[PDB]
């Protein structure tokens, strides 16, 4: 949801993002780059993250020949399924808006009640 | 689109009388128009605002914060059944329910004809001859379950 | 005037309410509906206080800071522990409510419930029921609404209306269903509508400008400038 | 049951067909000799200073002096703009007095507001009554014409150059308009959030003027203060309580009604002499003295004189003295909760512990009627009991809300104990995270 | 030397807190190392400022009880919104602490001026001329606010506004099309009825699409429909 | 009492030693969660009451720590001696199973303090590394 936690979580400082809004409502990463030539791979930026989007996982083949190929945009970052969390969505328990999902349609959440109702 | 009967502005400005400050008579003024016109509407509140000399908002806040200020549109006839301690002691369960039985209906809403409109109200003050229900200008004491379709009959 | 916090003296102006006194000496006492500009209208309970009578007073009694004057010779305590459970139970009654919003929310890190949320110290929910939700309006190009997240401190209309002389603004409906907004979808009228940001503690009213390319307040870079 | 005037004040002229008392028979039955009296015999400060050695203390639920509170009105001749409002909301439950008080008897109410207008040189006088008393409204409509028809109200009120203006308010149906501040909000045509104290509405109350807000039955009592005398009114009981009162228990009783008794009287003489004790094949279980934003009694405290400071020893509050009984078959879960789903749905909704706390309270409340309570339930009624008391919150409609339901609590704890069936859980497993297993 | 104040509006460019530099940033400034890895790995030079007292980075102070007048943000630990300024006040809503920034070029002048004696004549509407009205709006009449964006959609329409007398003498209704000429450009405008204004008048809103600020107190001529 | 609390450790022998051989204005004990006696000493009495704690009847033998800090930037110094720098020496008695740390008030301009050195040699590298990162001179 590109909430910047996990950015300003690292001690290195090595993860960069900018927010971006759909036209329904969501938020989403409208870039993500992490600098894996500085990354200490220490699991802040996953312990601090409220989606479980940001996930380390057990892969340690990472070599490269040049540094600035170390740079991981978004494009190199995000995979196709749930990863460690197979079934948490942040979206269903927040608050806001989005598209398939309307006001009072997350998890404990009454239906909103107009202030013109007849009902006391 | 609303305008205001001259009626409706004479009973307001005369209400506007009985008052040091014009902002006194807004809910009287509400009252008027939702006694003409069944409820209160969008721009009734905007109408109210300008001849009162008060903001909009201000109306809004006052008729949304009163619960016999109606802002939806209802039925032509409101029933009001007293859910409060008293009669809940006399058994106002029997008597919503069977209201519910009759109207086919939740309370809250209106039927499909808007013949008649549902709703629980506050304690109305005949707690010693409860259970008490208010018909639009008629309060009922005594309610037996049976005793509802021979009382709602007689309001078309 | 003369007044003794948590048995320290301290020495203040006794035309000011306790809570400003108290935050002017530095000491924390946990505020939403209070402003510096707008007055005290005691309608949150947050900023309560316990005050005695007197020095040899065991007992006292629970009152609202910014209600309560600094008179000369006020013995109160705010780090007593029936205070503090008050503080504590005014939080948690407001975080009955609250949208799981946080993340998505453009008032975090800059959020003056979320400070005061982490201040009382209390971080563990134990309302399971049902929260209430509400729609949002447009208003217009510069503020963005979102009523989930309101606490009812009455902040936005005081400032609109009392304040900034603002018409269009305003607070609806009743009990634990109180709207503020306008009646209707529209533009804000007001020059000032802007300071809402700022006034309002939580995230329902945002800079639209700002949410456009969000980022948090950690991240950005300020200087001192003039308009 | 006999009423004579001299110890049945306040319904002693009362008609057997249940019919409104016009202005003729009112002025037959001993009508506005006390309004002449107070009007061309004594000096407004000298009717103050009557009132506040008769006793007379409220009526709507406070039961505060209606002379300390009339002795509160400044002294400035400067500000000779002044409102005395009339309190017929009577919008809380079990409370049904005021509107026999002017459903049938309203010139008594006129000549009472007269009094009380010129002893506290109030200008003006209006009442707040509720929209739901039609026919109340109606009936003080008319009086208030015949009163101006026969020169009791308007300009220059029987020679003495007085004038006074009375106004008849119908409200919009809401409870926290009773609540004298709000009432004064809710005049202004405002919405009914309640105002803070000081400054009291004697200072400043309705438009920033000073206002005196009084129930029905006390501005009732005033002409029978101003017309039999002072020490008559001392003498009617040996109670600190001065005067008599409008008491009667109702619900599932066999004479469910309303009658005049003096202070000290037991709740049993009432519940049995009066009401006839309770119907057929009814245990009587618990009772409220005064409405809906009182404490439960038991039948251990049936015999209590019904006085305020009789009640208050209890742990309840003697209140509008209209007392409702509670058998077996009802339970209490039940009644605590369309109890304070009333008071969670009547909130204004200015203060956060009434506001978000009343319906945490309702919702706990409705878990436990469906047997879904989960342990700390109970713990946490009682942290709202004890945090929404006095102080705490901005008006006293929250600590008449918790009332009901720590005397429920105190006295019927196994009801509310017998609703937690379910093991406590706030949270759903989210599988990949393993929780911190609390102890 | 009447501008002399302003070396003193703030301190110079070697001002420090205890020997170091105000930060503009705050403390938990994030991804220093990954802002700028998209052009290049290796992290750029901090940028150096010589001008002033600032520091283009988080190694600095803006701590409430430093002893200056400029301050960046607000921020104290445990009051992270707008209300930290209470902890950067010496009272809450009094003066910042040691002085608020900024100083009075010029004091207040022991003898004033003498009454101005030249009183104007009443406005005369004469016909052909026609006098601009100014109408300032506040979304709209400063350039660079213009220039923003998102002022193109709060701005309105620009509108003539003319007296109700005035467009009954012209025929014109509200919002239809008039063209008027002013240094020989031909431009046009729909009315908005004013009846406030005066007769003779003709209001103009100011700073807009080429209606100059300099045309308050401007005759005009050419008043007509397009 | 939790073992978090903030003790001023006055019950401590250590404390009472001092004031019996120092007097009671010698010296200011600083209230902390550290668990040990803070002692702020006066820089000239610093080398008599070190010798004074390596003489006692359970001596203080081992200097466990030697280093300064900068207390320009602290905010939050009530009762604690004026000091824009300071030295602190912590030192631990095996046999007492105690510890005390001093500290030594320094101000901005006159950065020095006498050489701990010759009652304990560790002190060397210490003394050497507080003067390389905050420029405080040892005599
Ligand atoms: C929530 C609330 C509701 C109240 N409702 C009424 C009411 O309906 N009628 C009434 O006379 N007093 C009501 N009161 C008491 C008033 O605040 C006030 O004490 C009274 O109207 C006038 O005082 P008196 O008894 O001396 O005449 C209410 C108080 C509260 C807190
Ligand atoms: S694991 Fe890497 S990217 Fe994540 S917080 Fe640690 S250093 Fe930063
Ligand atoms: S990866 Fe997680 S912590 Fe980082 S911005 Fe996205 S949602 Fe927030
Ligand atoms: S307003 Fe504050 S507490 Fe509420 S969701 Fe936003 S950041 Fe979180
Ligand atoms: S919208 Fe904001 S300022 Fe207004 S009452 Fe709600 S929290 Fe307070
Ligand atoms: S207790 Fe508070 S919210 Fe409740 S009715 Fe009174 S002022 Fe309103
Ligand atoms: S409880 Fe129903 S009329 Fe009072
Ligand atoms: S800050 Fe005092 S009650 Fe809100």
């Amino acid at each position: 949801v590109a909430c910047n936690l996990c950015a300003v979580a690292c001690p290195v400082g090595c993860i960069s993002l900018q927010k971006a809004e759909t036209k329904d409502g969501r938020w989403y990463p409208e870039f993500f780059r992490i600098n894996f030539s500085r990354c200490i791979f220490c699991g802040l930026c996953e312990e601090a993250c409220p989606t479980t989007a940001i996930q380390l996982t057990p892969d340690f083949e990472m070599g490269e020949y040049k540094r600035q190929d170390l740079v991981y945009e978004k494009e190199d970052l995000l995979i196709s399924g749930p990863g460690k969390y197979p079934e948490y969505n942040f979206y269903r328990m927040a608050g806001m808006a989005i598209d398939g999902k309307d006001k009072g349609e997350a998890e404990n959440e009454a239906k909103p009640i107009d202030v013109k109702s007849l009902l006391p | 689109a609303f305008e205001l009967s001259a009626a409706e502005r004479e009973a307001i400005e005369h209400e506007m009388h009985h008052y040091e400050d014009p902002r006194a008579a807004s809910i009287e003024a509400l009252k008027i128009v939702q006694k003409q016109r069944g409820w209160v509407p969008d721009g009734a509140i905007h109408a109210i605002a300008d001849v009162l000399g008060i903001p909009a908002s201000d109306v809004e806040g006052v008729a949304t914060f009163y619960s016999q200020i109606f802002r939806q549109p209802v039925g032509r006839h409101v029933i009001r059944y007293c859910d409060s301690v008293v009669c809940h002691i006399n058994g106002y369960q029997g008597i919503q329910a069977a209201l519910e039985k009759k109207l086919n209906i939740k309370p809250g809403q209106t039927t499909f004809d808007g013949r008649f409109t549902l709703l629980p109200t506050c304690c109305l003050g005949n707690c010693d001859k409860g259970p008490n229900m208010m018909i639009d200008e008629d309060t009922h004491a005594h309610l037996t379950p049976e005793a509802i379709p021979e009382l709602l009959e007689r309001y078309k | 005037a003369t007044i003794h916090v948590d048995g320290k003296e301290y020495e203040v102006n006794g035309a000011d309410n306790l809570l400003e006194a108290c935050l002017s000496l530095g000491l924390d006492i946990p505020y939403f509906c209070w402003h510096p500009a707008l007055g005290s209208v005691g309608a949150c309970r947050q900023c309560a206080v316990k005050q005695y009578q007197n020095a040899e007073d065991t007992r006292g009694r629970l009152v609202m800071s910014c209600m309560t004057p600094a008179s000369d010779g006020t013995f109160i305590s705010i780090d007593d522990e029936e205070a503090k459970q008050f503080r504590e139970s005014v939080v948690e009654w407001l975080m009955t409510n609250h949208p799981h919003d946080c993340p998505v929310c453009e008032e975090g890190g800059n959020c003056h419930l979320q400070d005061m949320t982490v201040m009382t110290g209390h971080s563990f929910r134990r309302y399971r029921f049902t929260k209430r939700t509400h729609r949002n309006q447009d208003l217009g190009p510069f503020i963005s609404h979102e009523m989930n997240r309101c606490i009812a401190c009455y902040r936005c209309v005081r400032y609109y209306k009392d304040y900034a002389g603002g018409t269009d603004l305003g607070v609806y409906g009743a009990h634990d269903n109180v709207y503020f907004g306008r009646p209707e979808d529209g533009t804000l009228e007001s020059e000032f509508s802007g300071n809402l940001v700022e006034i309002c503690p939580t995230g329902v009213f945002t800079d639209k400008t700002h949410s456009e390319r969000y980022n948090r307040k950690w991240d950005m870079q300020f200087a001192p400038s003039i308009c | 049951i006999i009423r004579t005037p001299e110890t049945h004040p306040l319904t002693w002229r009362l008609r057997d067909d249940k019919q409104p008392v016009w202005l003729d028979e009112y002025r037959s039955k001993n009508g506005y000799e006390g309004a002449r009296k107070a009007l061309t015999g004594l000096s407004p400060d000298e009717i103050v200073n009557q009132v506040k050695d008769a006793g007379l203390k409220g009526r709507g639920g406070a039961g505060f002096s209606t002379g300390l509170k009339w002795s509160l009105m400044p002294k400035d001749e400067s500000m000779n703009i002044r409102y005395l409002l009339c309190n017929a909301d009577e919008m809380e439950p079990g409370t049904y007095k005021d509107r026999l008080l002017m459903e049938q008897l309203p010139h008594l109410l006129v000549e009472g507001m007269l009094i009380s207008a010129f002893a506290l040189k109030a200008y003006r006088g209006y009442i707040f009554l509720r929209g739901e008393y039609i026919e109340a409204a109606v009936n003080l409509r008319r009086a208030i014409a015949e009163a101006t028809e026969a020169g009791l109200l308007g300009k220059n009120i029987m020679g003495t150059g007085f004038d006074f203006e009375l106004f008849v308010h119908t409200g919009a149906g809401r409870y926290i308009c009773g609540e004298e501040t709000a009432l004064i909000n809710s005049l202004e045509g405002r919405r009914a959030n309640p105002r803070s104290k000081p400054p009291f509405p004697a200072t400043s109350g309705a438009w920033g003027k000073p206002t005196c807000v009084n129930n029905v039955e006390t501005l009732c009592n005033v002409p029978a203060i101003l017309a039999n005398g002072v020490e008559w009114y001392q003498n009617i009981s040996k109670s600190k309580d001065a005067g008599t009162k409008l008491m009667g228990f109702s619900g599932r009783v066999k004479n469910p009604g309303l009658w005049e008794l003096p202070f000290g009287t037991t709740a049993r003489e009432i519940l049995e002499d009066y009401a006839g004790g309770m119907r057929d094949g009814l245990k009587f279980k618990a009772w409220q003295p005064g409405g809906a934003g009182t404490d439960f009694l038991t039948e251990a405290h049936l015999d209590l004189p019904m006085e305020f400071e009789s009640i208050g020893k209890a742990g309840s509050r003697l209140g509008t003295a209209l007392a409702m009984a509670v058998d077996h078959e009802i339970n209490m879960v039940s009644l605590v909760r369309n109890l304070e789903e009333f008071f969670a749905r009547e909130s204004c909704g200015w203060c956060t512990p009434c506001r978000d706390g009343l319906p945490w309270s309702v919702k706990i409340l409705r878990a436990l009627e469906r047997g879904e309570g989960q342990p700390g339930d109970i713990e946490t009624l009682e942290q709202l009991c004890r945090f929404l008391g006095p102080g705490k919150t901005f008006c006293a409609h929250a600590p008449g809300a918790v009332e009901p339901l720590q005397s429920a609590i105190k006295y019927f704890r196994e009801e509310f104990e017998a609703g937690i069936k379910q093991p406590f859980s706030n949270t759903h497993l989210i599988n990949g995270i393993q929780p911190n297993l609390l102890k | 030397p009447e501008l002399a104040g302003i070396k003193d509006a703030a301190p110079d460019a070697t001002f420090r807190i205890r020997g170091q530099k105000l930060a503009r940033e705050p403390h938990r400034y994030s991804g220093r190392t990954a802002m700028r890895a998209n052009i290049s790995v290796h992290e750029p030079r901090q940028p150096q400022d010589i001008d002033t007292m600032f520091t283009f980075s988080m190694e600095g102070n803006n701590q409430p009880t430093a002893h200056r007048s400029q301050v960046p943000f607000a921020w104290a630990p445990g009051w992270n919104s707008p209300q930290a300024w209470n902890k950067f006040q010496d009272e809450v809503g009094g003066k910042l602490r040691f002085g608020d920034p900024g100083v009075r070029l010029f004091e207040t002048s022991e003898n004033g001026l003498d009454y101005f004696t030249s009183v104007p004549a009443r406005f005369q509407p004469q016909d052909g001329k026609w006098r601009i009205a100014p109408y300032y709006h506040l979304f709209g009449s400063d350039e660079l606010s213009q220039r923003a964006p998102v002022f193109q959609s709060r701005m309105p329409q620009p509108y003539i506004k003319l007296n109700p007398a005035d467009a009954a003498k012209l025929g014109v209704n509200a919002g239809t099309r008039v063209s008027f000429s002013y240094d020989g450009n031909t431009v046009t405008l729909p009315v908005e009825i004013a009846e406030g204004l005066t007769a003779g008048q003709v209001g103009l809103p100011m700073g807009m699409s080429g209606i100059a600020p300099v045309l308050a107190g401007a005759h005009l001529e050419d008043l007509k429909e397009a | 009492e939790p073992a978090w609390q903030t003790r001023d450790h006055l019950d401590d022998p250590v404390i009472g030693e001092l004031r019996n051989r120092f007097g009671p204005d010698a010296f200011t004990v600083q209230a902390t969660r550290t668990g040990v006696p803070v002692v702020w000493i006066k820089r000239e009495q610093l080398l008599e009451v070190g010798d004074f704690l390596k003489k006692l009847p359970k001596p203080y033998v081992m200097l466990f720590d030697l280093h300064g800090m900068d207390e320009r930037l602290r905010t939050h110094r009530e009762g604690l001696p004026a000091a824009d720098f300071s030295v602190f020496y912590h030192l631990i008695s095996i046999d007492r199973n105690r510890d005390i740390m001093l500290k030594v008030a320094l101000a901005e301009n006159d950065l020095h303090v006498p050489t701990f050195t010759k009652l304990f040699p560790n002190a060397n590298w210490y003394e050497r590394e507080t003067w390389d990162l905050f420029g405080i001179t040892f005599d």
